[PDB]
């Protein structure tokens, strides 16, 4: 029970990993490329995750 | 007579004579699984690990056919990691004895390669596994070798 | 009750539109290209 | 002619030398040379470390000011024993730890002075006791990448240095460098005394007066039980509902530890009212 | 073991699962092979490594009447050598256990006690540097001492 607290924390390692940018895709293209405007700067290409 | 008998079953040598000869005889070891592990290869880790595998299944057996079929992956290993392959080939050859000594001269550093002292090394430390366990005059000679052994490199397994 | 095969076309429909590189070439311009590109 | 996972014992003098100055410098990335030790190629510990004055061209090999660690040498030679720098520490802010085409340069002219020629990357991101934002990176030949770059005869230190792995920054300029493993060099009397000035002097250790207490405590323990009067509520909750389903029924309010350690506490001074005076 | 072989330390665990496999040895007392499952689905590397090369020193001596589980360890060292994507590191071992099973062509087992109850001494001194063979490469080779036959020397004569 000790454990499972502690592991608790252990993956609370996880919140200081910084957060992803938030961006509305414009469109989509083939090949794991989609068009997403970034929210304060302008159009990147980028590469879609496997999952 | 009875003596000669009496100091030659106490000895036991001969007993260690028979377990390799049961093993050289009779061996269950596939060399598909040494391959199916061979062809996944880190290029790093692998090639240590499949060499030092290879020495636990042939150990005793003398039977380095995963060494005789490949020359260039074995070459793949570098000055170190190679080091411990010639120590894993004296695994392999760990029941001979003095014969398997013998049969280590063909492995020796002048035999095969000068330049690599880690090899030299290996050959060395190789020596000893093959007579661990015993008292010889081999173990006396090998004392001798690291006498006239480099410091460092040569002691490093001698 | 020929509904059935009436959503199963549109059903059937929608799959077909969900199911519409080179060995050195493709790889050098995927190295070359940043995994970010931003157009300008 | 064949790389390992090294080890790199930091000192504590140097460690602490190296965050103050780095945080003196943060704006202006400010970067220093690190007195380290070359005992063997397996193991390489820092000794000591000194500031270079801060210079106007940055962390480049030209800032390096030659007359200045001729000098500072002269003076170790004469207190105490001077070491050969094992090479330039130094501070990015804007990025945690990493590796600049810049930074090679004068990494490469350091590597050409000596051999490990370690480069620390200190920040200031940093935690109370517990960030070690700083870590070592030492670059790896071209003509080198054609041989492994790092042949491992140890399995358990290769897994040590796993565990840090790798940084996303670091990751995509991570080619033509290999980070190095940097622990702890061994602290045993220095360990001693910031221990002995931890509990006793950083934390508050006055020990002769070391034992409010009676005054606004009478509030807190008022309060602390009227949360627990509402709080009991929920457990009220929990026993009368059927709960056929689980439920979260905000339970474990808890504070019973709270309150049982500031009544015995005060309740603790008895001893000084009777025993430790008259 | 099995209360050590879940703790926050990747050390402790690995360490348990190495310990766990040792005491046993050539024997598995069913509860031990079960543990060592979960050990090799640990998320660190280390204790992953450690855990595939304990179950192969238990499944030495074992066969898949014996025990249900010595063909699926068998599989798993195959699978994660064919797998690019497990780590390097967790593999590690993997191919080194399956050397284990197989030593001797299987013919070999480990054991530190003798049917008079005698510790083996080449046993003892093998399986302890074993565990410094993750601190040493090298001393993989002092475990290949400790491989006591499961043969039998039957002779009439010496000679
Ligand atoms: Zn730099």
């Amino acid at each position: 029970l000790n454990a499972k607290v502690r592991l608790l924390r252990e993956e609370l390692q996880l919140l200081q990993e910084q957060g992803s940018y938030v961006g509305e895709v414009v469109r989509a293209m083939d090949k794991k490329k989609v068009l997403v405007k970034v929210h304060p700067e302008g159009k990147f290409v980028v590469d879609v995750d496997k999952n | 007579d009875q003596t000669l008998k009496m100091i030659k079953i106490l000895s036991g040598e001969m007993a260690i004579e028979l377990h390799l000869q049961f093993l050289i005889r009779n061996n269950n070891t596939d060399l598909m699984i040494l391959k199916n592990t061979k062809d996944a290869v880190r290029n790093s880790v692998c090639h240590t690990a499949t060499v030092i595998a290879n020495s636990f299944m042939h150990c005793g057996t003398t039977s380095d056919q995963f060494l005789r079929d490949n020359l260039e992956w074995l070459a793949r290993a570098t000055n170190w990691a190679k080091f411990t392959a010639t120590a894993s080939l004296g695994v392999i050859h760990k029941g001979h004895e003095k014969e398997a000594l013998q049969l280590m001269a063909t492995y020796l550093p002048k035999d095969t390669s000068p330049g690599s002292a880690y090899q030299e090394g290996g050959g060395l430390y190789a020596l000893g596994l093959i007579h661990a366990n015993h008292g010889g005059d081999i173990i006396d000679y090998l004392l001798n070798q690291l006498k006239n052994a480099s410091n460092d490199i040569v002691r490093h397994g001698g | 009750l020929e509904r059935i095969k009436d959503y199963l076309l549109m059903e059937e429909e929608f799959i077909r539109n969900q199911e519409q590189k080179q060995e050195e070439e493709r790889s050098k311009v995927d190295d070359l290209r940043g995994t970010p590109m931003s157009v300008g | 002619a064949v790389d390992t996972a090294e080890q790199v014992y930091i000192s504590s003098l140097a460690l602490l030398k190296m965050l103050k100055h780095g945080r003196a410098g943060v704006p202006m990335e400010v970067m220093g040379l690190m007195l380290g030790e070359f005992v063997d190629d397996y193991t390489v510990r820092v000794i000591d470390v000194f500031a270079m004055p801060q210079s106007g061209t940055g962390v480049s090999v030209e800032a390096v000011d030659p007359v200045f660690q001729a000098k500072m040498l002269d003076m170790l030679k004469q207190t105490g024993r001077p070491e050969m720098v094992v090479g330039w520490y130094h501070s990015h802010p804007g990025f945690g730890c990493w590796l600049s085409g810049v930074d090679i340069n004068t990494q490469q002219s350091f590597e050409a002075l000596s051999e490990r020629a370690v480069a620390v990357v200190v920040d200031p991101i940093q935690s109370v006791k517990g960030k070690v934002v700083i870590d070592a990176f030492r670059l790896i030949n071209a003509n080198m990448m054609v041989l492994g770059h790092e042949p491992r005869q140890t399995t358990s230190n290769l897994g040590h240095l796993n565990k840090p792995s790798i940084q996303a920054l670091i990751h995509g300029l991570n080619r033509h460098y290999y980070s190095i493993t940097i622990n702890y060099r061994k602290n045993e009397l220095e360990q001693k005394m910031l221990l002995n000035l931890h509990k006793k002097s950083w934390m508050e250790g006055l020990t002769l007066q070391d034992y409010v207490v009676k005054e606004m405590l009478e509030l807190a323990k008022n309060y602390n039980k009227a949360v627990e009067e509402e709080d009991k509520m929920t457990p009220e909750q929990l026993a009368i509902k059927n709960v056929g389903k689980q439920d979260p029924k905000r339970h474990l309010e808890e504070h019973v530890d709270v309150l049982m350690t500031s009544n015995i506490v005060q309740c603790l001074a008895a001893m000084l009212d009777t025993v430790v005076f008259k | 073991v099995s209360l050590l072989s879940e703790s926050y330390n990747p050390h402790v665990r690995y360490g348990a699962a190495m310990a766990l496999g040792i005491c046993c040895a050539g024997t598995g007392n069913k509860e031990a092979i079960n543990l060592l499952e979960p050990m090799t689905n640990d998320p660190v590397n280390y204790v992953r490594q450690g855990a595939l090369i304990a179950s192969a020193l238990i499944m030495i001596q074992q066969t898949e009447i014996t025990c249900p589980k010595v063909n699926q360890f068998r599989q798993l060292y195959s699978k994660v050598i064919n797998d690019k994507h497990d780590d390097v590191m967790a593999k590690f071992g993997a191919i080194l256990a399956q050397g284990i099973l197989d030593a001797g062509g299987h013919n070999v087992t480990i054991s530190l006690q003798s049917r008079t109850g005698h510790t083996h001494m080449p046993s003892v001194v093998g399986v302890l540097v074993f565990t410094q063979f993750w601190f040493w490469f090298p001393l993989s080779h002092f475990l290949s001492l400790a491989y006591t036959p499961t043969c039998v020397i039957g002779l009439n004569k010496d000679l």
